[PDB]
This record gives structure tokens, sequence and C-alpha cells, in this order.
């Protein structure tokens, strides 16, 4: 993805970029990594661990339809 | 911030605000629980019955004619105005013992030649 | 306009929810059936009042 | 002194009431929120008018209640600082006298009422100046002006008004028609 080739596993695509929060549950390093971004350094959402590990529906699936309705329902 | 924005506000008299809560006490009149109004909007209701001394209409009219009068009434200082109706340099002083500008004699006697009409004389 | 497979199963788990929390019914009455079943029923005669937003 | 608002803010209408029209089920739900609720911001939010245009509807996961965007009318009440206002003494206490200038009171303390030594007459209800025959006492008509206000909760009850009545020009309305001579 970004001309030379990467691994797959704790020196290349979940090392690369992501939440930070992504990257605490993998590579049990964590005093390395997540005292490395304890500094100067914000994480805003949109994963898939970040959504479960708070409490919200997670992007894919069902949770990406959004609804509209209109209210004087009758019923005939 | 009291919900997503405040857009628009205007200054309402005692005489005016008196015609808001009787038009909403007529609803009550929906006979399920009957609709009691609560207490403090009763006692704020007694407040407006005793101290209505214009007509609802009449106090309308009258805020649009004091701003075109003098530039430095708005319609702030224009709507105390109609709750007091000063008759002399008494109440000019007690007003406007705050305020940026104190008015000569001249221009407070201006004031009180567009209230010489509409007053109730008794 | 044919719906898909997610928007088909999101319609019909909003509306049994709907379904148990007031929301008067429509001809679906017989003799006991559980709230997800009638909003089978509702879907099959093509009365859903819910729509859907494309987004694009 | 009151105010005429207009305000939008996020309706829920229930799915109890889901077949009703639109516009007066949105306006039973959004007055059941605001009435008779004193804000340290604006202040005394009194009643809601009547719902002029609603938006259309949005369901969120979890709940399956709807949400809406209406506009709205509110009768407001906001006792600012240094006001000139009118009120009824409603209260007789032996250390001050609750002025009502609305739906809330103020308050004057006992050596804040006129230009004179007071003593408070503890067998009556009434104060009785030294050298005039001046009496103050209950029910008499009194303008007055605001000097300081405590505000404390979101509830009516426990915010009081502190008022000061030593100017020329204030106090109950006969004593104020003998000073303009």
């Amino acid at each position: 993805l970004d001309g030379v080739i990467r691994p797959i596993g704790r020196h290349g695509i979940v090392g690369e970029k992501a939440s930070v929060l992504a990257r605490a549950a993998f590579e049990i390093t964590t005093q390395h990594l997540f005292a490395a971004a304890e500094r100067g350094e914000v994480d805003p959402l949109n994963g898939v661990v970040e959504n479960v590990l708070i409490g919200q529906p997670v992007p894919v699936g069902t949770g990406i339809v959004k609804l509209a309705m209109s209210l004087p329902l009758r019923p005939k | 911030m009291i919900g997503r924005k405040k857009l628009e506000e205007h200054y309402i008299t005692i005489a005016e605000a008196k015609e808001l809560l009787e038009r909403r006490h007529a609803e009550g009149l929906a006979e399920n629980p009957e609709e009691p109004m609560f207490y403090e909007a009763r006692v704020s209701l007694e407040h407006a019955e005793r101290f209505a001394k214009l007509k609802p209409e009449q106090a309308r009219e009258l805020k649009e004619k004091l701003m075109g009068l003098f530039d430095w009434i708005n319609e702030r200082i224009a709507a105390k105005l109609v709750d007091i109706l000063p008759e002399d340099y008494l109440d000019i002083r007690v007003i406007f013992a705050k305020e940026e500008y104190m008015p000569t004699p001249e221009e407070a006697e201006e004031i009180i030649k567009v209230i010489d009409e509409y007053r109730p004389l008794e | 306009f044919r719906y898909t497979r997610f928007e088909k199963a999101r319609i019909i788990g909003a509306r049994a929810l709907q379904i148990a929390m007031g929301a008067p019914v429509l001809i679906d009455v017989p003799e006991g059936i559980t709230p997800l079943q009638a909003a089978l029923l509702e879907f099959e005669k093509g009365v859903i009042p819910i729509t859907v937003i494309r987004p694009s | 002194m009151y105010k005429l608002l207009k305000v939008k803010d996020v309706v829920r209408i229930p799915p109890r009431m889901f077949t009703m029209d639109p516009k007066e089920a949105a306006k039973i739900v959004l007055r059941e929120t605001y009435e008779g609720i004193y804000d340290r911001d604006e202040g005394v939010v009194l009643a809601i008018l009547d719902v002029e245009e609603i938006s259309e509807g949005v369901i969120v996961p979890g709940d399956g209640a709807t949400y809406h965007e209406a506009i709205f009318n509110v009768l407001v009440w906001e006792p600012r600082n240094q006001e000139v206002v009118e009120g009824e003494v409603v209260e007789m206490m032996p250390y001050g006298a609750f002025i009502r200038i609305g739906p809330m009171d103020g308050l004057v303390h006992i050596s804040q009422l006129m230009d004179d030594y007071v003593v408070f007459d503890e067998k009556n209800r009434q104060f009785i100046g030294k050298e005039t025959n001046r009496v103050l006492k209950l029910g008499d008509y009194v303008r007055a002006r605001i000097i300081g206000v405590s505000v404390k909760s979101r509830v009516i009850r426990e915010n009081k008004i502190n008022m000061t009545m030593r100017q020329p020009g204030l106090g109950k309305f006969e004593w104020i028609e003998k000073e303009k001579k």
C-alpha cells in the first residue's frame, strides 16, 4: 500500500497507522508503544476494536444504514 | 447554550405579557387531567392582573413610536417608560441614574408630550 | 430500488421494537404471535412506513 | 420585565403517542421539560406558546423513539442587575420584607428601607418611623431597585433577590408623589 512491501504483524500494518488503541491489544510490548503515544497525541474513532471497547455499534455491517420517517402514520 | 442557537428576542411589557398568559390559560380546557396551571405560573398571573394600566395593542404601537423620537432610546429603554408612565423630571432621574446619558429638561419634556395622550386621567 | 440484506434486517429490527412499545398494529392479529413475527408479516404485504436514506 | 424568544431544540416523541399530528405532539413533549426552571445563564422559562414548523424523523439504534428539530416560542423573565422594578409587599418579617416583583420575590433589609431610623413593631406587622409618621405595612405598593442577586440553584424557590430603596424617588407611590414638590 505504500510503495514498499510491508509485513503483516508487529512491525508492519498493525504497527503502522491506525488508532492508537488499536495497537494496544496487539503486539504485547505496550510499554514501548502505548507510552510512545503518551506524548502529544489524539485518538478520534472509527476502528472496529474501539467501538466494541467503548459500547458503540461498529461501522461495518448493519450499523451503516440510516433511517428516516415522517409521522402522521394513519393505520388504514 | 440552550439548544443549538438563539436567534431572536424581543422586549415585552407587563400589559403585553398579560395576554400571553390568558391565551395560554385558554388551554385547559383539555379535561383529561383538567390541567390546572402550576403555582408559580398563577402567581405571575396575579402580577399581570393588577398592574394592567394600558391596552395590550396600544402598548405595542407606542413602543414603535418611542424609538423613532430619540436616537439614544432603544426598544429596551422604551419598554421601561410604558410601565412607569413618567410625569416629570423626577422619574427621568431615577430610571437614568445608572445610564450613559442624563437627559436635559428640553429632551425629557419631549418624551412626556408623546405620552400626554392615552392617559387614563383618573 | 430493491433493498439489500443489511437494510432489510434493520427495518424489521426497528419496527419490532416500536410494536412492543405501543405503536398500534395493522391487520396482523391472530391468536398470539411474538412481536418479531408481527414485523415479518407487515413486511410481507409491503406496508412498512420506514424508508431508507441512500448516501451519495 | 418579560421577553419573548424563538428557539430551536431537538424533540423526542415517544412511540406511545406515535399516531398523533406532529405539531401538538412535539409541543406536549417540549412543554414538560423547561417550564418553571431558572437557568443561571438566561432566567425563568415560563411557558411554551406554540410550534411553528417541524423537520423529519431520524431513528437511532437502541431506543425506538424519534427525533425532530422544531421551532417554538418561549416567554422568559430575566431579573438582571440594577433593573428598576415594581412590586407588592406580600410578607412581613422582623428582619425584612419580601417584595413580589413577579414570579420571584425581592427582599429589602430594614436599614435599606427609607431615609429614616426604622424600628420594627413586634406586636403588629408594620414599621413606624421616629420623626415622620409614615407607616409601611402589608399590601402597600412600592418601587425599588435591584442591588444584589443571589443565584444558587435551578429551582425558582431557592433563589432570592436583595433590593434597596434608599434613593430619591422610590418607596410607596404616594410617598413619591409628595416628594415631587
